[PDB]
RNA sequence: AGUCUUGGAGGUAGAGCACUGAUUGGACUAGGGGCCCCUACCGGGUUACCGAAUUCAGUCAAACUCCGAAUGCCAAUGACU
RNA sequence: GGGGCGGUCGCCUCCUAAAAGGUAACGGAGGCGCCCAAAGGUUCCCUCAGAAUGGUUGGAAAUCAUUCGCAGAGUGUAAAGGCACAAGGGAGCUUGACUGCGAGACCUACAAGUCGAGCAGGGACGAAAGUCGGGCUUAGUGAUCCGGUGGUUCCGCAUGGA
RNA sequence: UGGUGGCGAUAGCGAAGAGGUCACACCCGUUCCCAUACCGAACACGGAAGUUAAGCUCUUCAGCGCCGAUGGUAGUCGGGGGUUUCCCCCUGUGAGAGUAGGACGCCGCCAA
RNA sequence: GCCGAGGUGGUGGAAUUGGUAGACACGCUACCUUGAGGUGGUAGUGCCCAAUAGGGCUUACGGGUUCAAGUCCCGUCCUCGGUACCA
């Protein structure tokens, strides 16, 4: 590694606003995250929202 | 543009060389070590 | 895919850079190194005759090392070479680094056969 | 009736350089003299023959001239002496 | 008008007819040929009359097969002028004709139709002419 | 370090058994990944360059070639050199930690995110991310961030057929 | 100096397409048209209307050579004349 | 291919050119009267053009990987010869784009023109072997006379200078 | 086996196999020498957790590549004849293409 | 026949000094002023697909140099100007 190029690396401390914590290392000494993997709801199967949203009309006679 | 160029030394102060250089991509007054047979050396010459 | 070519092709290539300029002629045999991962090996060719004249590994039962990549095992393969050098008589020898750097343990076996005697 | 057309446009011509072999094979041949003339390395030096800054072929030693081959598809001048 | 697209040199010189035909001696694309006897230039008119004549003598021709193009130009000067200053002016195209070598081609159709398809064909030409069957 | 002994302690035993190889050296392994900048608005906005020499030195501190057209083009209004896109390659530690942001922290904030291409394989194992908003993992500071333009990274595993390409990178945890 | 023997350099006559240019036909073929259907030039439905590149088979070249003569040339070696 | 008119006049490359060299015409094609202080030298590295796919803005084609590519690229520049052990690409350090030469050759009517191992003096790069007397070879240029400039244990119309 | 050399790819390409305690390697890390326009990919410094998958060897094979005759022919040196943009005869020479075939290694040195 | 020049929007015509337009003055178009035309005033203006955005054809044409061509180079057609002389 060349020196005075790089900046540094020190442990990221990877936060979620669903708690899960994750670690790596970066820039940024402590991250905090919104919406992580296990929040976000794609990589959570098939989600609840969008997926129990998204039955498209049954021709609305129902009235 | 290209100028004919005599490359004297100073130690010596004699001319001894002949290059060219442009007067555009070397527009200052250029400089080498060379060889002076009256001083018997390499010796830094020097465009005049 | 991604597919690499060996060490040893690209260092084969190297060599043969280094191969056509300077050669094992008469009284000046040419000093080849080559430069495995587990062990090193030095030899003393004529390429003019074909023939290597003497020869040093870290490979010898006698007079072993410990760590056989270190700076030391190249500097005592070179002082065996430089001693099988003067044992049998060719005195004056010529440095093939062999497509690699004049750097680590190749230098250090220049630099032990510099040392011992053999005039580069 | 006398009818002028003219302009060629294509006179000119450079001077015939004296390119080939000066000397042949078994050729008693001193050294320095040129053995090929060529442009590029039609035929390339071997052994006690240079290559000079004009790709001239010529002999370092005295001794006969042997055009021998680089094996593939490619030739060679050798000086042996005697 | 057969015409190369491209020619690199304009100006080539005239050559030279001896020696047979390097190829094309035999007739394989068509079943029916017509070989040359002796060696001429045929220019891109002589090929235009050959073919109008085969085709129209076919009346519809199932192939008519030109094995020769017209690649060699030939120049030439203007009337009344005197010798030298330069070479000519390219004026025409030209199929080298060495002896021996199949011009036209027929095929699927019968024989009698092509003997007299290749006839009329070959009274357009300048050179002596033969018929030829597939061997 | 978590994606190291995730991908040798679990994928490797799973992988090896699920593609049957005779041996432990035929498992494929991510070598390297490339990321491609690719500014080419170099030539009107003479600068601009130094947009992702800025950010992709925060993205992997690994510093990116400015790297330069290797031939003129006069549709571009471009002659050979005036550099053009930066270039990241990657191997080693930091790598692993570049998948961990991008799979576990990144590829959430992708604003429209869906299932990311099953067809983004060449034929020969390797993959591409087509990224076009700069900000997806949350270094890159909406405040340090005018230029919205997105960027190529190109995983590059040692696979030698594709759908083991597939199988090994759904398990390090692409989602498709 | 001649001739026999031997070794060479050089790429023409010939021949061949392996490069470069030219070019005949068959097979497919992305695509360009024309009949159009509705229709955001969007999706198409067809055609012996043309086809770049691939492949097979044939042609041509002073400034084309994967090849290559006969001669002439340069030599050495003895041999005679 | 009468003369005028037109065109040309020197240097380099190919074809003519008839397998050494040579070889004409107002024969067929082209270039030159430079450029480069790195586009030279040396040391260490290393491989091109195109195509198929995966790819934002990115389009047929910028930048990216990825295979196939002992050569379709490149070689400052015409053309030929040559080159992937580089002569083609990078980076470090550099000034040999030196001085006195030069055995011997090529070429040629002469004038000239070209090549040159090696020697000495001083170096450059390299650890060394070694390589370097410009660039990849061949164009990129002109005699003498007369002047200008710089330097010299040279002469200087009686002698010392001039 | 590993290094290193000469021989025209008859050496090659391509296809399918077999082998690892040594040996060459793939590999494991960068703490120092060094390095990477980026990076332990490479180059280096070390090490020996497993790996015969790749390179490497070692078998096969005539598909492309390569070597390659004999005969015949084209051409041509010399002599000659003809209706002479050319053709023919004689003496000697003699291709190229196509083939029959050869071939998927011969040969040195050193260390194990 | 030979030599020199020039071929541009519907028009006459500049761009001819190296970096991409198809200037400028006329027509043309939309609007304005007038009872209405003309003059006059404002905004556009090669073309075709596109609401604008936006990509390409384009400097007589056909082919090269170039990363680029209206310009650099050659050929075809045309229009200009000069020359076609000596018996």
């Amino acid at each position: 590694m060349k020196a005075g190029i790089h900046p540094n690396f020190k442990k990221a401390t990877v936060k979620c606003a669903c708690g899960n914590e994750f670690e790596t290392g970066s820039v940024k000494e402590e991250v905090r995250v919104e919406i992580c993997s296990e929040c976000h709801p794609f990589y959570t199967g098939r989600q609840k929202f969008a997926s129990a949203d998204g039955r498209v009309d049954r021709f609305n006679k129902k009235y | 543009m290209r100028v004919n160029i005599t490359l004297a030394c100073t130690e010596c102060g004699e001319r001894n060389y002949i290059s060219k250089k442009n007067k555009r991509n070397n527009p200052d007054r250029v400089e080498f070590k060379k060889y002076c047979p009256r001083d018997k050396k390499s010796t830094l010459h020097r465009e005049t | 895919m991604i597919t690499k070519t060996s060490k040893n092709a690209a260092r084969l290539k190297r060599h043969a850079r280094v191969r056509a300029k300077l050669s094992g002629t008469a009284e000046r045999p040419r000093l080849n190194v080559f430069r495995s991962n587990k062990h090193i090996y030095a030899q003393i060719i004529d390429d003019v005759n074909g023939v290597t004249l003497a020869s040093a590994s870290t490979l010898d039962k006698d007079l072993n090392v410990e760590s056989t990549g270190d700076t030391s095992a190249a500097t005592k393969v070179g002082e065996l070479v430089a001693k099988r050098a003067a044992e049998k008589g060719i005195s004056d020898v010529v440095f093939d680094r062999g497509g690699y750097l004049y750097h680590g343990r190749v230098k250090a076996l220049a630099d032990a056969a510099r040392e011992a005697g053999l005039k580069f | 009736s006398k009818k002028g057309v003219g302009s060629t446009k294509n006179g000119r011509d450079s001077e015939a350089k004296r390119l080939g072999a000066k000397r042949a094979d078994g050729q008693f041949v001193t050294g320095g003299s040129i053995l090929y003339r060529q442009r590029g390395t039609k035929i390339y030096p071997g052994e006690n023959v240079g290559r000079g800054g004009d790709d001239t072929l010529f002999a370092k030693i005295d001794g006969t001239v042997k055009f021998e081959r680089f094996g593939r598809d490619r030739k060679k001048v050798s000086v042996y002496p005697v | 008008m057969l015409l190369p697209k491209r020619v690199k040199y304009r100006r080539e010189h005239r050559g030279k007819m001896r020696g047979r035909a390097k190829g094309g001696t035999e007739v394989h694309f068509g079943e029916f040929g017509i070989q040359a006897l002796e060696a001429s230039w045929i220019t891109n008119r002589q090929i235009e009359a050959a073919r109008i004549a085969m085709t129209r003598y076919m009346k519809r021709g199932g192939k008519v097969w030109i094995k020769i193009f017209p690649s060699k130009p030939y120049t030439a000067k203007p009337l009344e002028v005197r010798m030298g200053s330069g070479k000519g002016a390219p004026e025409g195209w030209v199929a080298v004709v060495k002896p021996g070598k199949v011009l036209f081609e027929i095929s699927g159709v019968s024989e009698e139709v092509a003997r007299e398809a290749l006839r009329l064909a070959s009274h357009k030409l300048p050179i002596k002419t033969k018929f030829v069957k597939r061997e | 370090n978590r994606l190291k002994e995730k991908y040798n302690k679990e994928i490797a035993p799973a992988l090896m058994t699920k593609f049957n190889y005779d041996s432990v050296m035929q498992v494929p392994k991510i070598e390297k990944i490339v990321i491609n900048m690719g500014v080419g608005d170099a030539v009107q906005n003479a600068k601009a360059i130094d947009s992702a020499v800025e950010e992709l030195t925060f993205i992997a501190g690994q510093k990116p070639v400015v790297t330069r057209a290797k031939k003129s083009i006069a549709g571009f209004r471009l002659r050979e050199g005036m550099p053009i896109g930066a270039k990241v390659t990657l191997r080693g530690e930091r790598m692993y930690d570049f998948l961990d942001k991008l799979i576990s922290v990144s590829l959430p904030r992708v604003r429209d995110f869906r299932g990311v291409s099953k067809k983004s394989f060449d034929g020969r194992g390797n993959y591409t991310l087509g990224i076009k908003e700069q900000l997806i993992f949350p270094e890159i500071d909406y405040d340090k961030v005018t230029k919205v333009r997105g960027m190529d990274i190109v995983i590059v595993t040692t696979a030698n057929t594709d759908e083991e390409a597939r199988e090994l990178l759904t398990q390090v945890g692409m989602p498709f």
